[PDB]
């Protein structure tokens, strides 16, 4: 399945995933690409923040869907 | 005239001082904390929020 990942950009790069792929994995894809910690990356789809332990077949993520993945800072 | 930002996404405050807002909300941007945290006011509430979570209508004087 193809999903478009957008990192604070205008466009989105297509990533080939599967039905059991977890959000964590999709995050790591961007993590290794931008050199940014996966624990600081968040995924937003349709105005909804996707939970790390969620999988493709467990959300409204379908073929040719676009997602917004960005580094969400935390102040603690 | 007043620098304002458009909430492109939903931001829920999980920490103390974070400014919560919903998608489509207009926040009164007033200051910048760092390269990722923005400071503004919404409905009287003041706090900070991520820069990559909003859109810039009017840019800051630079």
């Amino acid at each position: 399945m193809i999903v478009f990942v957008r990192f604070n950009s205008s466009y989105g790069f297509p990533v080939e995933v599967d039905s059991d792929t977890s959000i964590f994995q999709l995050k790591e894809v961007v993590a290794k690409r931008q050199g940014v910690p996966a624990d600081q990356l968040r995924v937003i789809f349709a105005g909804k923040e996707l939970q790390n332990h969620l999988t493709v077949q467990n959300c409204d993520l379908e073929q040719q869907s676009i997602v917004h993945i960005v580094q969400r800072p935390q102040r603690k | 005239d007043q620098p304002c930002c458009r909430a492109l996404y939903d931001f829920e405050p999980e920490n103390e001082g974070e400014l919560g807002f919903k998608e489509g909300d207009i926040i009164t941007l007033t200051n910048q904390i760092d390269e990722n945290w923005y400071e503004g006011m919404l409905h009287g509430q003041s706090g900070f929020f991520p820069i990559n979570y909003v859109e810039i209508l009017v840019a800051l004087p630079h």
